[PDB]
């Protein structure tokens, strides 16, 4: 079963007195469990590309033996509005081992390259300023 | 099994679409108007700007 | 005798892709539109840039003809 | 020295002046696709009764 | 003081009337370039739009001019 | 670091024959000097960021004992112009050099990102379809 | 030592046409001797500082066996009004010989730097323009 991959609920807002963009995530659900247990050890792995430095990649907490887990985190990226619009938020999700490489659960992205779902979250986030939109995403492959 | 209800639905969200894009470039329209009498009114501001500025580097 | 069962084909993946062809052009409408937000805002700060060294500009003159 | 000055005001007319025709050649684009879009829907709505009056 | 604070303040000013035309030329082309930059975004993103809109009305075209 | 880095001459241009954007490197001027003897040796690298896999980078021969080269050659990006508007040509003006890492002179990023002269060159590659412009560009990075 | 060094009569006038300060060297009297026969061979040196580059530095014409100098030359300085404020004109009369160094018989230091009578010279010279204002000034010893 390939099929069942999951779902992803991202958050957005652009603060004025902070002078960023603040990316939240909330929670998955049902991933896709990459073990021999039954389950999965996910994080989520964000990256503003493409030009941006060594605050480009942020990583959330590990959350082991859950297929819906509870991050409740949220990440500040010192931009500017209007260099915000041409870049593009690559929100990847990923599945922890310790003992060899990592398994790749699903990803998504978001920008102006986007389409759909994901255009309409990043285009509502530019235009409401000091708003909280959030909205789900389903996960896709090939993001390495 | 089905009815065959996708033409229905599918033709019904087509309608709706075209629409909203009419609609929506439409609004781009006003937006590109008031912009071009934006520009225009900002070219007033720099040759009165430039007056002033070419006024006070010239006091005598 | 039953050409309108063919029909029914050719017809449905004619409606199926014009779905895509109005929901692209709907993506490239808000493509459009999020760099015209940015170009009016833009347009504002230059407006209130403008104004604000305006004023400067008659602070500064204004401040030595105070003082004679 | 203050040569700066003299041609940053000379750039800022020349930028604003040609920013003109950057929203005149907007402004003739959009009309042209408001006249597009007015074709579409006029096939779109007859295109719609002629798959439905087949279907019936 | 007072004859020198007098004296002081009039340089003090007739300079900064000097730097505020000097910073003035400045705030004008940053702001400018912004918009000139801007406006090549919106026109990017509007041919995009005007060619999607090329491919909706020639696949309208089409299923109705196969389906007569 | 220093103000007169140099010139670099571009063309762009999307043939919808051979189906791709070709990038002209034509020559450079008033180069950087970096070497003892008062001149470089200068090469320059392409790199269309960043879906694009081993058809991404593009690398040129190494010109000898001149500020002012003449390359004259053109490369192909195999691509759709629908996905182009997307995409961001980096071209890095390099000084080679023999026992060790080589110097780097400066640099240009055309694309939808990119500021001033480098925007507008981008966007009249985009509009002009099958049609070459030849635009100069500063050479300004790290 | 050597309280009468005598004293200076100095004008000053800033011009709008030609754009800049006239100082007019016009009369000294009853300066000091410094020679074997009781006389001077004064002349004044003007010297305006800071940041003036050749303009900086003016000489008079020589007097020959006097101690009641008649001058009557005037000298010119490129300079704009508001920068002349800052400016510090120093005036130093000095006892021309032929065989050996000029022998120092007095000075006098116009400008915000100076106190008393230089002070309001200076003041009342720039505040009032296009109008030449002229005062006796007592020569001190100051940088022989
Ligand atoms: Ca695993
Ligand atoms: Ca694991
Ligand atoms: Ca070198
Ligand atoms: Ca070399
Ligand atoms: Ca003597
Ligand atoms: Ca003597």
């Amino acid at each position: 079963d390939i099929e069942e991959r999951g779902k992803i609920l991202v958050s957005l807002m652009y603060s004025t007195q902070q002078g960023g963009l603040i990316v939240g995530i909330i929670r998955c659900v049902h991933l896709a469990a990459m073990d021999a247990n039954g389950y999965s050890d996910p994080f989520v792995k964000l990256w503003l590309k493409p030009d941006m430095g060594k605050k480009a990649k942020h990583k959330t907490q590990i959350k082991k033996k859950t297929l819906n887990p509870e991050f409740n985190e949220e990440f500040f990226y010192d931009i500017k509005h209007s260099d915000l619009a041409k870049k593009s938020l690559d929100i990847s999700v990923w599945d922890y081992d310790i003992g060899k490489s990592n398994d790749y659960i699903g990803g998504c992205q978001l920008g102006i390259s986007a389409k759909g779902e994901r255009l309409k979250h990043w285009y509502e986030c530019l235009k409401n300023k000091d708003k909280k939109i959030e909205r789900w995403h389903q996960l896709q492959n090939e993001n390495h | 099994f089905a009815r065959e209800n996708e033409m229905d639905e599918n033709l019904e969200q087509v309608s709706g679409i075209i629409g909203n894009l009419r609609h929506m470039a439409l609004d781009m329209g006003n937006e590109i108007d008031t912009q071009n009498r934006q520009i225009d009114r900002i070219m007033e501001k720099a040759d009165s700007n430039k007056t002033r500025i070419d006024e006070a580097n010239q006091r005598a | 005798q039953r050409r309108a069962d063919q029909l029914a084909d050719e017809s449905l993946e004619s409606t199926r892709r014009m779905l895509q062809l109005v929901e692209e052009s709907k993506d490239a409408g808000i493509r459009t539109l999020v760099m015209l937000d940015e170009q009016g805002e833009q347009l504002d700060r230059v407006e209130e840039g403008m104004n604000h060294i305006n004023q400067d500009m008659k602070e500064a003159e204004k401040n030595l003809k105070d003082l004679g």
